[PDB]
């Protein structure tokens, strides 16, 4: 940012999970849209075919520092391993619906004493009817 | 007179953590003719392009050098203790902290004692006929 | 006496970023015998082989060692507010700065202080009787 | 005599680590004007972002420059033997340490040697009158 | 006198690079007791094994600390101008250059400044008598 | 005389790799006044958690500044050749080193020369009225 009368508590969202409040520590995405290059042969000309959206993905990242860390990191992993998708407020992309794809929660004794890292990886989910159409 | 620049009080309460034990308040003296130092100002600033900048969380430290008081344990003054600490300048401003900590302790002879302390804010007091609010 | 080398005046102008409060043109005074040092082009040569460079985009830096006055917060005078300053040398040149902000600060005892500002650009009136346009 | 900073006795035990022998306490002189350095705090403190902290396993050192004695060869002094020491300074403090090693030696010239030594823990007595306990 | 030490000219011709203008050759003084330097030789050696060596493109440089001259910007003296630069020593030594840049610039006070210059080739002119052609 | 600190006696004896040429053990002078310095602990300590120790195979130096002899060519001070060397101080002791090479030469101008040695061990011959054995 430019100028120093940023203030960033005020442009980026607080991050939060089904309901349950976190403190977010970075924010990625990924978008894109899937096609179709060909090229011929003996030709000088190319092609291309557009076929479709490709489905987002969220990246975030967490950290625990108050008093008695475990507590809370250990109880917020009970929510990422609940049933189904929930909302997700996105720090920078709003509120969307995402299903948590995996989670890897660092800690150490001697090294990193007072302090919880935890990575995830979300994913958009929709939903959509039982009946295929 | 007040545009003497120096240190007239110092004051710093001991809280063990391992016992809750609580000593008052306890007046210092410095040990030789350097000055503490303040940075109140709990975020930093990096130097983009074009006149941009970069925010970052940083904290607001204090470098206090003083003399170890002959009745506490040499530990205290190192990183085994809370510390509160108070420094009141000829001038009247006054400089207070609170839940502070101390960081990367290095070697004492017995007497000389420089501690570095971080906590989530300092408070300032300016002599009366302030501007800011 | 214009061959003279040393400061005049120094205004300084700050703006809270979180309550948009402005102050008037306040004029400082240096703490020692050091000058500030500028530097105005906005793009940096890198060596290449045989004669050649490369451009970076780079800032218009600027370095203000200044006494504080005791009548405005010391986080102001670090990376807590915009600044708009103006120095004028014994000879004539005026160099005027808008928009910058404080990067990196340092811990200080109460009264000198280091600022270090980046800009877009920094306007130079030369005395009277300039080659240049 | 209490305001007076330095060291009264030195007091040395080796025991030698391929034979089994030990030598008996034997006093010590200082090489020139430097006095030993301490740390009592096993853990340590690093600073995080907004005031938290993260401590660490660390150890406790000591650090004791002392004349070799003519009688004990310079193999001991270096890290080819254990160290048990004690160090009264003029106030009245002392300063025992017990299963030291000795860690990085540096090469000597046969009558100054500075020994680094580290423990588990270091017991510290206060004169008379102490306040914690 | 042909064994003093010394510079007796410096001439430069600087060209603006956004506007085209071009300012005639101005003399210039210097700034303290130090004095140009020079290298000559375009390619680099380094050292291989058994007296062997490689050898590598590099550049011609140049050091001219000198004087600001108060009718020229302060920008002109940095990566924002061509230079064309001449030394006349006493002893009669003539250092010529041309098309050369400023590299890497560092803030000035307003009235020494120490360029550094690279151009594709430096022209000596040694007194008479020469022995090589 | 017995507490004088200084060296009385340096011989040395080469031994040409190349040609298996011996000569005597000559003499030599000091040529500053420093002093060598030792180390004869064959192991070394590195500081772990809480008290523990890592232990590394590490070697035996020596270093020896001695004004080269005229008569000796200046490359057998370097590594192209074995030195076998003693140096007796005032008080007695007495250390020997036998087998040693030089690591890491460093240019000399012709006359002060400081060789780096390492061995297997070196043997000290204490005073008489030794404790150890």
């Amino acid at each position: 940012m430019a100028g120093p009368c940023y203030n960033p508590n005020e442009h980026y969202l607080p991050a939060s999970f089904k309901g349950v409040p976190f403190d977010a520590d970075s924010s990625d995405s990924e978008h894109g849209r899937n096609g179709a290059e060909a090229e011929f042969v003996f030709g000088e000309r190319t092609g291309y075919a557009d076929l479709g959206i490709k489905i987002r993905s969220y990246s975030i990242r967490a950290r625990f520092q108050t008093n008695d860390h475990v507590a809370l990191s250990n109880a917020f992993i009970a929510v990422l391993e609940s049933t189904g998708p929930g909302l997700l407020v996105h720090p920078t992309r709003g509120p969307v619906m995402a299903a948590c794809r995996s989670a890897r929660v660092t800690d150490s004794k001697v090294d990193a004493a007072g302090v919880t890292y935890i990575d995830i990886d979300f994913v958009e989910a929709n939903d959509t009817v039982t009946g295929f159409g | 007179c007040n545009k003497q620049n120096g240190v007239k009080n110092i004051l710093i309460t001991f809280t063990h953590c391992d016992t809750g034990e609580v000593i008052g308040p306890i007046s210092h003296e410095q040990p030789d003719d350097t000055l503490p130092t303040y940075k109140t100002c709990a975020w930093t600033n990096t130097a983009l392009t074009n006149g941009a900048v970069m925010r970052s969380a940083s904290n607001a430290t204090m470098t206090l050098p003083v003399v170890r008081d002959p009745r506490v344990p040499l530990a205290w003054y190192q990183g085994c203790a809370q510390i509160d600490a108070q420094v009141e300048k000829f001038d009247g401003t006054v400089m207070t902290l609170t839940e502070g900590a101390v960081t990367e302790p290095e070697e004492s002879d017995g007497r000389a004692v420089t501690m570095t302390i971080i906590a989530a804010e300092i408070d300032e007091l300016l002599p009366p006929g302030s501007l800011a609010a």
